[PDB]
């Protein structure tokens, strides 16, 4: 999930745009 | 601003600026 | 809080902080 | 939709909640 992947480690845009619609 | 950690309103903000008129969904016990 | 107007930022803030744990999806244009 | 209802025109939170996962 995001909050692993972003905020427990190091997040990137490539993380942050699979989350957008 | 998003090569680092984001956690909380810091994450949804990040999302809010790189999604831009796209909009997201924020999903943190998944 | 929630009973003004919330546009931007604002908005997923008001989202973040009433959805809490269940996360939120956001959609400005739709 | 969550502008037009939130933004645009006084939120509640019926609004928002409709909008929690």
């Amino acid at each position: 999930g995001i909050v692993e992947q972003c905020c427990a480690s190091v997040c990137s845009l490539y993380q942050l745009e699979n989350y957008c619609n | 601003f998003v090569n680092q950690h984001l956690c909380g309103s810091h994450l949804v903000e990040a999302l809010y600026l790189v999604c831009g008129e796209r909009g997201f969904f924020y999903t943190p016990k998944a």
